[PDB]
């Protein structure tokens, strides 16, 4: 109803997406650190960095989302 | 309109530019690094470099946006 | 390999990103509060998280050095 409890119910939302994502990335540098220690081929390396690309991409992604509500909340004092 | 809030107001718009040309990049980069295969290191690297600036002029407006909301909210 | 230096700055971002994601969190929060009641402590801790993002923009401009040297090392 409230414009600001609606900003912090988004804020809360997008607060339990980040504690997903770093879930996600803890999980990534797991298998990052198990492709480092073997030999891995230059396809092997393709496809570790094509996943690093996507948690990385994900991740930034939360940021916007993070920045448009922030954006909302400067404009509704404003 | 008062001129904290025009400069907040300018700040803005240019936050929504910045975050529209960093979707964009990103897409870019997405796009690019679909073709699978091997991945050229020249082309990732300034990929990266492209991502990095665009990263780093979003921080500065937060930043200054930041300043900005406590001088307005005092 | 080059391939493996995009790789180690990609996790580089992520602990940076991960910090980025914590203080923007905290200041948005912090006005939320402001803004329902003003209160000095709670604008000092946003100059405190301010600060904080402004360590981190300096993190991010060595990353984009360090990538900058290896990319004009390449095109030598």
């Amino acid at each position: 109803s409230s414009p600001v409890d609606e900003i912090d119910k988004e804020v809360k939302k997008l607060e339990e997406e980040a504690k997903k994502s770093q879930e996600e990335v803890e999980r990534l540098k797991q298998e990052v650190e198990k492709a480092s220690k073997a030999g891995l081929d230059h396809e092997g390396d393709s496809r570790i960095f094509k996943k690093i690309h996507d948690v990385v991409t994900k991740q930034i992604k939360v940021i916007i989302r993070l920045i448009e509500v922030y954006v909302r909340l400067v404009e509704i004092i404003l | 309109s008062s001129p904290e809030e025009e400069k907040l107001k300018e700040l803005l718009k240019e936050l929504k530019k910045v975050l529209d040309r960093l979707k964009k990049i990103l897409e870019r980069n997405d796009e690019e690094i679909k073709k699978s295969d091997e991945l050229d290191d020249e082309s990732l690297l300034e990929d990266i470099v492209e991502l990095l600036k665009e990263i780093i002029k979003l921080w500065k407006i937060l930043v200054e946006l930041s300043d900005i909301l406590l001088k307005l909210i005092s | 390999s080059k391939q493996k230096e995009a790789i180690k700055v990609y996790l580089e971002l992520l602990e940076v990103h991960s910090r980025v994601l914590k203080a923007l969190i905290e200041q948005i929060k912090l006005f939320i509060e402001l803004i329902k009641r003003p209160d000095e402590d709670l604008a000092d801790k946003v100059r405190k998280s301010s600060e904080e993002l402004k360590k981190i923009i300096k993190e991010v401009e060595k990353i984009l050095r360090k990538v900058d040297d290896i990319l004009y090392k390449v095109k030598s």
